[PDB]
């Protein structure tokens, strides 16, 4: 942060945040290019993967700067442009989570993206590490949340409708819809399972249907389904909570 | 409308005021225009 002895001081902690903002803007533009398109091509999938790796490494460096609470570094990030980058990442996460889930060919991209989100939340938690009541960092994070309210609402609904999926699949009504314990259920039986559960509305039921991949046999592997859409939900949602 | 000579000639800001409705990105605006 500050080279005390040296005649001239350079703020590496701020330069890192600056690069983070630049890469976030690049990723946001490269997503806005693909928002209209139905399917992301292989080249696009590779480019997202490389950009997500770079952003993940930058987030890890930023959280290494501040863990083991470094008050100076925490204040520098608080007064830097970190909030602007986090706002853009929140929008990208809120929309790409709803987009990539429907397509069954972007499982790896979704997994990389939902690990980038976990690293971002870990960095945010490290920012609040060693907080005081009515702190400036708390005020700025509340401001950033208020600015990105809608994106967080969409993320939280995405997490909730998948955290309820474990209860649905562990319910006994599911067991009497699928008497065998093999773990393979038909799409119609899964639909009537959601309908009998009644904690899912029509929109959530149809979205779960769209995000569920079924073969020509009109059946799917709901254990694999609930896994892919539950453990990332379970850990990211815990960090957010 | 001249506002430098406010002491001698009153300015008519009523027809100079504008309001900012929307601030969209270039990509979003192009997509909307395409739609």
């Amino acid at each position: 942060r500050t080279q005390t002895g040296n005649n001239t001081t350079v703020n590496i902690i701020i330069s890192t945040v600056d690069y983070l903002l630049r890469v976030q803007e690049s990723i946001s533009d490269f997503y806005w290019y693909y928002s209209g398109k139905d399917v992301i091509d292989e080249q696009g999938q590779r480019n997202f993967s490389k950009a997500i790796q770079v952003a993940k490494q930058v987030f890890n460096t930023l959280t290494e700067y501040i863990q083991g609470p470094c008050t100076g570094n925490q204040q520098s990030l608080a007064h830097s442009r970190l909030w602007d980058a986090v706002v853009g990442f929140l929008h990208v996460f809120a929309h790409m989570q709803m987009k990539l889930s429907q397509d069954s060919s972007q499982i790896e991209l979704l997994k990389e993206l939902m690990d980038l989100q976990k690293d971002m939340v870990v960095m945010l938690l490290s920012m609040l590490e060693g907080n005081v009541v009515n702190g400036t960092i708390g005020k700025q994070m509340v401001d950033m949340l208020v600015e990105s309210s809608n994106n967080v609402e969409m993320i939280l609904k995405f997490f909730d409708m998948f955290l309820k999926l474990k209860d649905l699949t562990s319910s006994d009504t599911f067991k009497e819809y699928d008497p065998d314990g093999k773990g393979v259920i038909s799409k119609r039986d899964f639909h009537k399972a959601m309908e009998s559960h009644k904690h899912y509305t029509q929109s959530e039921t149809e979205f779960l249907l769209s995000c569920a991949e079924t073969d020509e046999n009109e059946t799917l592997d709901y254990e694999e389904f609930v896994k892919r859409f539950h453990e990332p939900a379970k850990d990211i949602g815990f960090n957010v909570a | 409308e001249s506002t430098s000579n406010s002491k001698n000639v009153p300015p008519d800001l009523s027809i100079c005021t504008f309001v900012l409705e929307q601030s969209l990105s270039v990509r979003a605006l192009q997509e909307m225009l395409a739609n």
